[PDB]
């Protein structure tokens, strides 16, 4: 019927991603900035998350 | 309160009940996975190995995350115990094609930009 | 196809001689037409049996 | 119009070319470099400007539907030729 | 209803330029068929065509021996066909390049090339674009 | 085709048909490879003068779906989803196969 | 550093690692794990081969899109070597024939052919050259091969000064000849031993092992001029050895003494093969020699290499030579044998 | 108004609406809103606890009979506290009419399965564990059903990368296909598509 | 309006029963497939004689890719990176820069063949007509490098192959 649990909610056990990608990404929880070639702000309502940018090289091949 | 509803276990000491039973199961069924699956680990590699994965989340002080846990591991158990995995899947938990990336500061500064 | 450069996109005879044309031709090409929200469960009587897309 | 780097290897439209010590050159042993011959800035310029009387002219390049959108160009500056956009061809305004 | 059978079989042998063309075209094409020649080929193939046939065998082509630099006489293959006869054989057309030839353009190739795989003149991949960060060059004078 | 007479007939007699009038394969009854120019008319909205878009706007008319009995806010004949479905005729053309 | 040659990424399939190898006789047994653990990290691996393009084919999954690129060369052609090793900025030389061919004697395969890619690789300015060779290379050997071996490396020293020289001692492995050469021996009966193989030890090393160490041996930068040999943990008798490799397989075993000089004829009359020989009179002598211990010079602790002892990586060869009825047989119930460790 | 748009058929709009509300006078405990969309579509909106009941009486109830389950799936919305949401699809073929049943659900709090209720459901629940994580109480056989043997996380989620975590090649030193992590030779582009104008007023949502 | 498929009984007179008699002890049905499969054995096989002869076309068929250029000799793409945004399979990689004569036109211009699905999106999505999907469709090649095309491949394939787009653009312009 219920159990009353008394623990911070916490389910990075079983979403399958691997410890690296945990305790090492900094995420970022901002409202994005209005594109300032337009005048329009639909794009200013909701917020966002994304993760720290991380290394990109280029492809020997094709570059 | 809380008004939260659980999946099996009431308490933690069912949890830690049911998870002793699931590990007595993998203790059990490594020998007959070394042999079925021809294996090149022995039966104490398997054994430590079930050991690793069990400790590796034994910092859970959730029961609904315990019974979670304990069903996906009986999920697993019930592949191997049927021969649905195959020796790919079952060598997968020893990642013996990567190299072991270091884990101190100077190592890690030396190869790239990341953390 | 549907008369309507907003959801279809323009001849290719009128997106290089009109404005309005090669605007939703662009627009249609690039980012696409918006669709009001909202949720369907639309089934068809496939070869195989009812084929439908939620 | 194809030039050839120091190391004997053929400058592409682009220009890009491998320096003497890169190694990705080493792709190219045994096979060949895959460069086209026929150059469009040299071609483009090849051609002739076009003398028109009025100082607004249309170009769709040519074949009306099977060329680009028709854009229109301003020929009143008297020391230089309008350039169309998507084309390329040139006009100009009779003068001396 | 029979001698008329083996005399249409003679004829055939007949019309390839006696037992020697037979057995070439039995061997190279393993088909004897004969048809009105619609054109020549730049590179040697010759294309026939017969329009009692049903869809699919009223037209095809006997390629050329000897291609740009490679002998052809066994190993042949369909890239081989110029682009207009490319467009004619497919049944894309009615009309032969000899009726209708292709508008010719100063950029286009004057010789068609077959499928260069395996060879050394297969296309080998690269990057077109130019170094994006350009680094510092020290001085050459030493500093003291 | 051109099969002689008589195998036409021995295949007519195999199959139990007249293969001669029906043939799978192909000889001069399709449409030339090389056709007439088309002209692809227009459409319904190609006019210049009674055309103003806000008038055949489908988008626009759409509308959030019609909330009734919100929670949180006699007669009564028992009603259904709707009229129960008709029962099928049996194929006047060809009922039984 | 030639920015293009700047390692780039985790260390992956898709990574760059800034290494551009020619692996010399890259089609044989240690060829493979070579390229394998060079292609692994991202690096550019140009394989010069001289067999049939089939035979190079599993190589191909190797490397990712264009990190591997195949060559034609010949061994007394030195303008192939100098196209194969041109753009190379790191040079192994893993050619070698085990018996001795009517074209290609131990004098070509183990002195003119190295020397040739010695001098080409510092004509052409490569700046690590990796040379193998055998860890009881002697000039007073009784073995061609041997003599051979270390004629090739005086040479090689001589022509590239900066040189990584192994000395590997009997690799085993999954495709190596020394673990099938003794499971092929139960086919004739009994398992001829001079002198019962009760004085000959040996101390044989697991080809992972070499491979990490040849890859390693790339990427220290105070290995240039250095020896390594490359050997086990433990050693053991010959007939302890044969005893256990016997009983992994679940073979009976049969071993009888046999004369040198018949071991020497049966070699001799072998060695007519015009195919790959079975056995023959070099590998008589190889095969019973006791292994030469070097404590002066480093090894695969020095390079960061745990050796893996045969006892662990034995049953992954040897499985293959059982029965039905034993080849589900797990990997600890056969009882190691004993080592004779100093 | 004529040619381009769709037609609205009003017939089938009251009758969705007065079936909607029929349902929802007959089970008060359960249903917490009906809504029917402008192309007549009739959806209902539960609480979790009754999905076995409300599924029954829509299953064998004479006036509505829904025999045939035509969907079953989840939707992930992460700004939901409750982030899952369970859509039955059925069929009524006596009433030649479709309904919607939803309700919601978290990471942690199990569903009653309706394999009793519906044959079909057994393989719908099977993939919606697999793909979302959702537990289903009392299953006869839960396992995964498209995703690879010994596959970690569940792949239709909003936080779940869409390249995943590992990938597969064939190593010939231990002569197996190994799984290792993922490095794509060319990285997956992300477009930013939307346009900075208001595309439909009629769903404006108040600024607060 | 539905008709049954398998709801029809026999008739037991003794004339019936007795030819469903003779069916069982003599294989009747039996000997009419045989007729019918001997039947196909004496007709003409539809077999075409590839390479010698292809199967049929038409100028909307979709093959190899390829970049063509004005009359002029000037390429016609001009980098608006169109085709990039609305292939579906992301298999289009574009870099542009402004040109010694002031020109927008691209400096990298590659096609992943192994990415690419073949659907046509990228010669509808053009506005100049400068991608296009060939006619042809025979140039397997023996390695997976050969399948990433570059700018330069791309218009060596317009090159070869404009004598024939060109025409079956032109017999199909109308339709678009
Ligand atoms: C049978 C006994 C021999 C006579 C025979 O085969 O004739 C069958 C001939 C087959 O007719 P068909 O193939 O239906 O007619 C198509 C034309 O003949 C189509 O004529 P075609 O232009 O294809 O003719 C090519 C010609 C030349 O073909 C060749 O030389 C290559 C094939 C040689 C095969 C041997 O074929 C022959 O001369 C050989 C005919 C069969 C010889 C046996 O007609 C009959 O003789 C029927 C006889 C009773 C059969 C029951
Ligand atoms: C993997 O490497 C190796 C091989 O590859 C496959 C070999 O074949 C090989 C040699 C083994 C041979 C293939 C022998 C196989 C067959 C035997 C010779 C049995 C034949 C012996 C007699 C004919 C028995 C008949 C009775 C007699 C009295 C005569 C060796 C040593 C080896 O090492
Ligand atoms: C025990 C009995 C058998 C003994 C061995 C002989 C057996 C019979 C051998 C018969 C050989 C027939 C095969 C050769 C046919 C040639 C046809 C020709 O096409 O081949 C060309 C190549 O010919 C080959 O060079 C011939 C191979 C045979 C060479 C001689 C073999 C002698 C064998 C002797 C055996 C014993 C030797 C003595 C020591 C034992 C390549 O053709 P290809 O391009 O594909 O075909 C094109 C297909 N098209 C038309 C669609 C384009
Ligand atoms: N294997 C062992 O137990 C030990 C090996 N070594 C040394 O390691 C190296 C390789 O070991 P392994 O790989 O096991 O031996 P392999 O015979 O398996 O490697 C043979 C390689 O050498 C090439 N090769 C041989 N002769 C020639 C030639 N005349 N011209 C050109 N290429 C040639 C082969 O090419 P192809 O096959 O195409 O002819 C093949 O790539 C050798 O130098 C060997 O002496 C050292 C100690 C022990
Ligand atoms: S055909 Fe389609 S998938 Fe291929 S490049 Fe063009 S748009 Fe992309
Ligand atoms: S090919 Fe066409 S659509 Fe693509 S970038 Fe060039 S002009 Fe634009
Ligand atoms: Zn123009």
């Amino acid at each position: 019927q219920l159990i009353a649990v008394d623990e911070k909610l916490d389910i990075t056990t079983l979403t399958g991603v691997p410890e690296e990608h945990i305790k090492t990404r900094k995420v970022r929880i901002f409202v994005p900035a209005r594109n300032n070639m337009q005048s329009g702000v639909n794009n200013t309502k909701k917020w966002k998350m994304e993760f720290d940018t991380r290394e990109r090289w280029e492809n020997p091949l094709m570059g | 309160g809380t008004s939260v509803k659980p999946i099996f276990s009431r308490d933690m000491n069912e949890a830690k009940r049911r998870v002793r039973e699931l590990y007595r199961a993998w203790y059990r069924e490594v020998p007959n996975t070394v042999h079925l699956f021809q294996l090149d680990i022995s039966v104490k590699q398997g054994r430590d190995k079930v050991r690793e994965m069990f400790m590796k989340n034994a910092h859970v002080t959730d029961p609904r995350v315990v019974d979670l846990l304990v069903i996906k591991g009986k999920m697993e158990l019930e592949e191997t115990i049927n021969v649905w995995k195959q020796r790919t899947h079952i060598m997968r938990f020893f990642h013996e094609t990567e190299a072991p990336r270091p884990t101190d500061f100077l190592s890690k500064f030396y190869v790239g930009h990341d953390p | 196809k549907v008369d309507d450069a907003k959801v279809s996109p323009p001849k290719r005879a009128e997106m290089k001689t009109s404005m309005e044309s090669l605007i939703h031709h662009f627009k249609l090409y690039t980012e696409g037409y918006q669709v009001p929200p909202g949720a369907t469960y639309t089934a068809i009587e496939a070869p195989k049996g009812e084929f439908g897309v939620y | 119009g194809v030039r050839t780097s120091p190391t004997g290897e053929k400058v592409t439209h682009t220009g890009q070319a491998y320096d003497d010590g890169d190694y990705r050159r080493v792709r190219f042993s045994d096979r060949q470099k895959e460069v086209n011959e026929n150059f469009a800035i040299d071609l483009i310029a090849e051609q002739p400007v076009s003398e028109v009387g009025s100082r607004v002219i249309s170009c769709d390049g040519g074949g009306g539907a099977l060329g680009h959108p028709r854009v229109y160009i301003n020929l009143d500056k008297e020391t230089k030729t309008g350039t169309c956009g998507y084309c390329g061809l040139q006009f100009r305004q009779p003068h001396h | 209803e029979l001698v008329q059978v083996l005399r249409r079989g003679l004829q055939q042998v007949s019309g390839h330029g006696g037992l020697r063309g037979y057995l070439r075209v039995l061997f190279r094409a393993n088909d004897v068929r004969v048809g009105t020649l619609v054109g020549e080929d730049k590179y040697g193939n010759k294309y026939y065509e017969d329009n009692k046939q049903f869809f699919g065998r009223h037209r095809w082509v006997i390629y050329t021996t000897e291609m740009n630099g490679r002998d052809t006489f066994w190993d042949v293959d369909g890239s081989m066909v110029p682009p207009e006869w490319h467009r004619w054989l497919h049944c894309m057309t009615d009309d032969p390049p000899t009726t209708k030839p292709p508008t010719a353009r100063k950029y286009i190739w004057t010789n068609h090339k077959f499928n260069v795989s395996g060879t050394p003149q297969q296309y080998v991949p690269y990057s077109t674009t130019r170094k994006k960060i350009q680094e510092w060059v020290p001085p050459s004078t030493p500093y003291k | 085709a051109s099969a002689t007479r008589v195998i036409q007939l021995l295949r007519n007699w195999a199959s139990g048909r007249d293969l001669q009038a029906k043939l799978q394969l192909r000889y001069q009854e399709i449409s030339k490879r090389t056709q007439p120019p088309p002209k692809l008319p227009v459409g319904p909205s190609h006019k210049l003068s009674n055309n103003y878009y806000c008038t055949r706007d489908g988008r626009r008319e759409a509308m959030p779906p019609s909330i009734v009995m919100s929670s949180q806010k006699t007669e009564k004949k028992a009603v259904t989803p709707a009229p129960p479905i008709k029962r099928w005729e049996l194929s006047k053309d060809q009922p039984y196969l | 550093l030639h920015h293009a040659l700047i390692p780039h990424g985790k260390g992956g399939r898709s990574s760059v690692s800034g290494i551009v190898a020619t692996v010399f006789g890259a089609t044989g047994f240690l060829g493979r794990y070579v390229v394998n653990h060079l292609g692994r990290m991202g690096s550019q691996v140009i394989v010069p081969y001289r067999c049939e393009p089939y035979d190079t084919m599993h190589l191909r999954p190797m490397g990712d899109l264009g990190q591997i690129i195949f060559m034609e060369w010949n061994g007394k052609d030195k303008d192939s070597i100098r196209k194969v090793v041109e753009h190379s900025n790191v040079v192994i030389n893993l050619v070698g024939r085990e018996w001795e061919t009517k074209n290609f004697d131990f004098e070509d395969v183990f002195v003119k052919i190295p020397h040739a890619i010695a001098q080409v690789s510092k004509e052409a300015g490569v700046e690590k050259l990796i040379h193998i060779s055998h860890l009881n290379a002697d000039i007073k050997s009784p073995s061609r091969y041997l003599r051979s071996k270390a004629v090739g490396e005086k040479e090689v020293r001589a022509a590239f000064p900066e040189a990584t020289i192994i000395k590997p001692s009997d690799i085993f492995g999954r495709e190596d000849r020394f673990l099938n050469y003794f499971a092929s021996m139960r086919w004739f009966g009994g398992v001829p031993l001079i002198s019962l193989g009760k004085e000959t030890v040996k101390q044989p090393v697991y080809i992972v092992d070499v491979s990490k160490g040849i890859i390693n041996a790339i990427k220290d930068p105070d290995a240039k001029g250095k020896t390594f040999a490359f050997v086990g943990p433990n050693r053991y008798l010959l007939f302890d050895l044969v005893q256990y490799i016997f009983a992994v397989a679940y073979r009976p075993f049969l071993p009888y003494p046999l004369p040198h000089f018949a071991y020497r004829w049966v070699g001799r009359l072998f060695e007519v093969s015009p195919f790959e020989p079975w056995t023959t009179r070099d590998k008589v002598e190889r095969v019973h020699m006791s292994d030469m211990t070097l404590p002066h010079l480093p090894g695969l602790e020095d390079l960061g290499i745990q050796a893996t002892p045969l006892e662990l990586k034995a049953i992954e060869v040897l499985r293959r030579h059982r029965t039905y009825r034993w080849l589900t047989s797990e990997m600890e119930d056969v009882k190691p044998a004993k080592t004779v460790n100093i | 108004t004529r040619p381009t748009i769709r037609p609205r058929n009003d017939v089938v709009h009251k009758q969705l609406s007065a079936f909607g509300q029929y349902v929802a006078e007959i089970l008060p405990k359960y249903v917490q809103q009906v809504q029917v969309s402008c192309f007549n579509e009739l959806e209902i909106f539960i609480h979790p606890d009754g999905v076995i009941p409300v599924l029954t009486f829509l299953r064998d109830h004479t006036n509505a009979q829904f025999k045939s389950l035509a969907d079953l799936t989840a939707v992930d919305v992460p700004t939901r506290q409750n982030r899952f949401e369970i859509v039955y699809n059925l069929l009524s073929l006596r009433f030649n009419s479709r309904i919607r049943v939803k309700t919601y659900t978290d990471e942690l709090t199990p569903i009653e399965s309706s394999v009793t209720v519906y044959k079909a459901a057994n393989w719908y629940e099977r993939e919606i564990w697999d793909m979302f994580g959702v537990f289903f109480a009392n299953h006869p056989d839960l396992r995964r059903i498209l995703t690879d043997y010994g596959f970690e996380g569940h792949p239709f989620r909003k936080d779940f990368p869409l390249s995943g975590y590992v990938e597969l090649r064939y190593d010939d030193e231990v002569k197996r296909v190994v799984a290792e992590p993922v490095e794509l030779a060319q990285e997956f582009r992300k477009f930013d598509l939307n346009s900075p104008w208001e595309a439909f007023p009629a769903y404006r949502q108040p600024p607060e | 309006t539905y008709k049954f498929v398998n709801m029809r009984e026999p008739s037991m007179d003794m004339k019936s029963v007795t030819d469903r008699a003779a069916q069982t002890l003599l294989w009747t049905e039996l000997v009419r497939g045989l007729g019918m499969t001997l039947s196909y054995l004496f007709r003409e096989p539809a077999t075409i004689n590839y390479p010698f002869e292809k199967g049929p076309l038409s100028p909307r068929f979709r093959g190899e890719h390829a970049l063509r250029r004005y009359p002029s000799g000037e390429e016609r793409c001009i980098a608006c990176k169109l085709c990039e945004a609305v292939c579906p399979a992301q298999a289009i990689t574009i870099e542009a820069e402004p040109r010694a004569d002031g020109s927008r036109r691209t400096t990298r211009y590659d096609i992943d063949m192994t990415k690419c699905i073949y659907c046509g999106f990228c010669q509808e999505a053009c506005p100049v007509d400068a991608i296009v999907e060939g006619p042809n469709f025979e140039f397997s090649t023996e390695t997976h490098e050969e399948l990433l095309y570059n700018k330069e491949k791309l218009l060596n394939n317009g090159d070869k192959w404009e004598a024939e787009i060109a025409a079956n653009i032109q017999a199909d312009y109308l339709y678009r």
